[PDB]
């Protein structure tokens, strides 16, 4: 009667012959994963025709995992679809929230009883410590001990230590981040200062002073019969230099 | 009267247990004992262990091991699909009887106290409880227990279903590879009511 | 024989059992079942949650219920002063039997080794246990047991008392508003010396 | 039928045990009931002390008490050797039977399941347990119960042996000179294949 | 038969009927935190002459909890009076002790038993932190870490900083109290000097001196035709200053 | 027939009688630590002759503790020889690991089961804090935070802090030793210099030079006809002093 049929959900008990006589009985059991709902067979006998009598799996049916609940300020994420034998569930928190536990946790059967891996992890509220302490300059919130999350600080640099105020150089306000790190960088509070621009066979256009400090900006006209080499706009950078360098007006 | 019991017998000389899946032939001696006490049964079971593979589990810090014992309408073992490859029968001195079995469904677990595939139902079909294992330095070492009754289902054939499964889940092992033997569990006793004859 | 065994059935339909003060009505299932074992009796106890109150007990970290079972002089139940609201009957298949209950007195515990106010004996009439309860997530929650054997008398009519009372006291309740659904103890088995036939 | 139990009757007038080595006449009631369940038997052990230094036992942190149970070959108790001095009989009652005893050989444990001096079965000789004390201020204290069955004999007479051993290590001791009044311990029962009659 | 009689320590089985016919029983149980003691009845039986046959509640004795040992430097007082059901037992410590655990504890009733709500509570031994360091001043046990109870220490201001001593305001002596604090604030070590007093139509008569510190007492006595506007005795207080001020003779 | 026999294996069961009459049987029991073996008798009966029959102890063997596993790094010694009741187990680690434990563990019997006292113990590696710091000093792998077994730094002196240099007293290399402290004492870096060796009527011979400092080895000849009264090797200690004393030449 040939090899017995192969199933899904179902599989057959015993090593399979390559041949069969009529009459012969196959029984079938639910794989590691399934169980079995009555009323339909689970076996087949070989007919007269030296055919198999019509047999399906559809009697065997999915062990499930119990539902988990979504933790507390975060959510659980069935990678695989369902709650079936052999799938995981992934754990991510919500903005402001860490996890503490396992992220990941396995559909497992011990003794036909299908239990997950463990315990389900918890979502923690985002604590961080104070913002970086710099040089020549303070921040708001200064007496602070614990910063949760969004909690967003202003830098601010001290006043002139004579005729050149402090230049702040880069972003003034930072903010506590997801991964319980400061957002950004603490900025610069350094004395910058740039050199007067002199081009030579052109005149100055536009930024009129007698003294250029960060983020100045200067543009420059050459006189006739004179090309400009560079760029015509320039500005001063955090280390006290023209960029881009400044330009020069060379003769046709 | 001997037909009170139904039995494995006392220490088989070979192996009559495949307990884990990893084995090819029998690792095993399951000693199990079924007594009708009114309209309970006394079920006392304990594994002695054979394969070297079985007996290297004490060497090992997170081990669950079962034993399905599954048996058809007339309350029969089915030795084809359950751990236990030799069929039960009725007390002769130390050893088990040849004869036809009186009222094999009356040590059978209740399908009305234990249901099959009712989830409203799910809790009633578990029992649990504590083993020990005598270790090389003498000390006990405990072992969780978890039976199942009826429940769950694996063909056309089982109409009564028994689970027990043995755990452990501890920081040290119960031995080493040195100090381990074999693996011998105390004799665990649990209650259920039992079908009618 | 079924006249060995005394039991409230396998079960009921309704609830049977008025288990806590708050409930003006039958609250839950109470499963017993008393088998004559020679000088002592087999008492395999356990609870199947009814109404929505005791269900609700599964949210509660600090939760205590006891089982309060009164009998007479020839060991027949007072309904009107126990828990269980139906008397006790002899095995008929998976249900109660409706005649004469055959030595009533016998499943009752012995006052000679469990006495009444005996302050030098009290010690005596305790038995403690553990059984435990399927939480949603399939683990295991274990409940103390406390079982008092005669003691304390209510009335003129109570010659025998039997209180099995289930406790625990833990930091973490064993279910949510949300996963819980039945409370069902785990079946337990404990042994007590038997009054005279 | 009385026959089916072979017991020490139930709270004897008088100690009928002597159960540690430091006392000179008998310091304890050992109430010892054994009944015959199947290929079984239904061990149910506890004590009740009477003596002035095995009830100050509860002042102490660590404590170990032995029970030795000796037999000779027709399972008769051998009162000289073991800790009990009255032999044990059938049920009379609430008290023993004065005749001979039926099947004495029968309540024995099996020298199949437990055998004598084999160290490759060493670890089948051992059951583990738990019974309880109920304190002064009525909480209930764990003790830890070995229980070894044959295994080692004494004699040419020791054909079966049975030992029973209580004990308790904890930080603070059960009771206080002023609050100890009586060593009571709360029934044990454990299972073991018995010998043929 | 008219309604059942009520007791207060037995209640009734049942709902009670307005009217009883002859031969009607009614039952009565010990109520919570009551158990019967044989031989006396709990129930009645309504006789020929429509009344209840005599019944009292004398078989109903109170449950009562364990008898509480006194802890060690310590006391048990029962408030209610015994050990009866729906009492409390309170706690006190010795002189020089402090309660760890529970002060009250109420008696229970859980499965027909009656028990405690917890464990009793210890007394343990009073201990204090080093005393205030005080500016200018020393005190005794200066090398010593913990105090124990009464443990007492004598304060000392330090040598006269030059014409004038420093002057100690307070109790020189303070205690370890039984609340673990200590009895008294730490003393001042200051430099106290009051002005020289001066009364116009008026003579000093006590207190004679060139300087005055602290607590120095001087009386005034005014000459002949002239009434005193005040206090006659003058005392100079901690903050430098005459505490009455400075009296005055005035003209009659 | 007289008192029974006494046995070192086995004792008699019940008190003995002075004079025993013909056919009376007398039974002895394996002592505590022993257990019985069959085939072999262990009971007596007096014979015709008024003796008692031959009987041995050779039936009861040693109850013997469980084989005790050399703990990693050390080694269980059996003082006694064997395994045997009322022996003892001593606990010896090896070259530079300690005993964390019981040292000794004592063959016990608890419900005629041979139990040891304890679990045996564990020895853990031999680590030790940084080495002293010394006074004009620096010693090698000053940055090391953590030293394990046989590590070894080296001492060396600072630059000569004008003329004289510092001297270095003892042995400049100290190792981790066994009991988690450092093998010898920190070296010294101590100015030494000796005053000028003159001797009266004597010649210098050896050691020659301005400047004398530690261990310096200095050799004094006498003139004709005067005798050296001491030594006539001298070296300088670490005190700045001539041990032995600078000698003299006396006339003969
Ligand atoms: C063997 O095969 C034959 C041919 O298909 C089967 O006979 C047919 O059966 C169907 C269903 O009853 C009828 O509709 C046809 O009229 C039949 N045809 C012929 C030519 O017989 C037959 O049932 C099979 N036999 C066995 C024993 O399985
Ligand atoms: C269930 O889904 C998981 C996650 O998507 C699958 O595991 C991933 O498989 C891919 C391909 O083998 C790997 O590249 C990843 O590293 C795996 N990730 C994790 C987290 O395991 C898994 O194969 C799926 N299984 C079934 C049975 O559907
Ligand atoms: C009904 O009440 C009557 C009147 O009190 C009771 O009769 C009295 O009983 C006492 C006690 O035995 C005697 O001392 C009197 O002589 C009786 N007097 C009369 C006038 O009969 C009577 O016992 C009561 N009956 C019932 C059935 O309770
Ligand atoms: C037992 O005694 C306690 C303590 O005296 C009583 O409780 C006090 O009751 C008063 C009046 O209601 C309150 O003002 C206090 O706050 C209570 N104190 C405490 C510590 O509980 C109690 O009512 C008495 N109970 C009985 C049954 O006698
Ligand atoms: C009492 O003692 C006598 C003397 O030794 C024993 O008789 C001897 O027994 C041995 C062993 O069988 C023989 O070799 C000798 O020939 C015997 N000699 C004599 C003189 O009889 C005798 O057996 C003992 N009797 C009992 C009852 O113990
Ligand atoms: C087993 O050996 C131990 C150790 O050598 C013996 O105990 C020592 O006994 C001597 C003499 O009494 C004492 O001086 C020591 O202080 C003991 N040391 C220890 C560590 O106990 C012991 O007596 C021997 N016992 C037997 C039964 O052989």
């Amino acid at each position: 009667c040939e090899e017995p049929p192969t199933f899904e959900a179902m599989e057959l008990i015993g090593k399979p012959k390559p041949y069969y006589e009529i009459g012969e009985r196959v029984d079938y059991k639910c794989k590691k994963g399934y169980f079995y709902i009555p009323p339909l067979a689970t076996h087949t006998i070989c007919d007269r025709n030296h055919t198999w009598l019509p047999v399906s799996d559809d009697a065997c049916y999915r062990e499930t995992c119990p539902y988990i609940r979504d933790p507390l300020n975060g959510q659980a994420v069935p990678a695989n679809g369902t709650y079936e034998f052999g799938y995981q569930m992934h754990f991510i928190c919500n903005e402001g929230y860490y996890l503490i536990g396992e992220e990941i946790l396995y559909c497992e059967l011990k003794g036909s009883v299908a239990i997950w891996s463990g315990k389900p992890p918890i979502c923690e509220k985002v604590l961080c410590t104070p913002p970086p302490k710099i040089k020549n300059g303070k921040h708001t919130f200064s007496e602070v001990e614990v910063f949760e999350y969004l909690d967003a600080v202003t830098y601010s640099c001290d006043p002139a230590p004579g005729p050149d105020p402090f230049s702040l150089i880069g972003e003034s306000t930072i903010y506590c981040g997801d991964n319980s790190v400061w957002s950004r960088a603490a900025p610069e509070c350094k004395v910058v200062k740039c050199r007067f621009p002199v081009v030579e066979n052109g005149k100055q256009i536009s930024g009129f002073g007698k003294k250029f400090y960060y983020k100045a900006t200067v543009m420059f006209e050459c006189d006739k019969g004179f090309y400009l080499d560079g760029s015509d706009t320039i500005v001063c950078d955090s280390n006290s230099t023209w960029d881009p360098p400044v330009p020069k007006c060379l003769k046709v | 009267d001997n037909i009170n019991t139904l039995w494995t017998g006392v220490n088989p000389t070979e192996a009559n247990c495949q307990i884990m899946n990893s084995s090819e032939s029998n690792d095993c001696k399951l000693i199990l004992t079924l007594v009708k006490t009114g309209a309970l049964v006394t079920a006392f079971v304990y594994v002695i262990g054979v394969s070297n593979n079985f007996n290297m589990l004490t060497t090992h810090r997170n081990i669950n091991f079962t034993a399905e014992l599954f048996f058809d309408s007339t309350g029969n073992l089915l030795t084809r699909l359950s751990s236990l490859k030799t069929p039960l029968n009725h007390k002769s001195g130390q050893n088990m009887a040849t004869g036809a079995i009186t009222n094999a469904k009356g040590f059978m677990p209740s399908t009305t106290a234990y249901p099959f595939n009712d989830n409203s139902r799910e809790k009633e079909n578990y029992i649990y409880g504590t083993c020990y294992y005598t270790a090389s330095d003498r000390t006990a070492f405990p072992i969780d227990i978890s039976v199942m009754l009826n429940r769950r289902a694996i063909n056309d054939e089982t109409s009564y279903c028994i689970r027990i499964t043995w755990s452990w889940n501890t920081g040290d092992a119960p031995e080493v590879q040195t100090s381990a033997t074999t693996l011998v569990t105390s004799p665990f006793t649990f209650y259920y009511i039992r079908e009618d004859d």
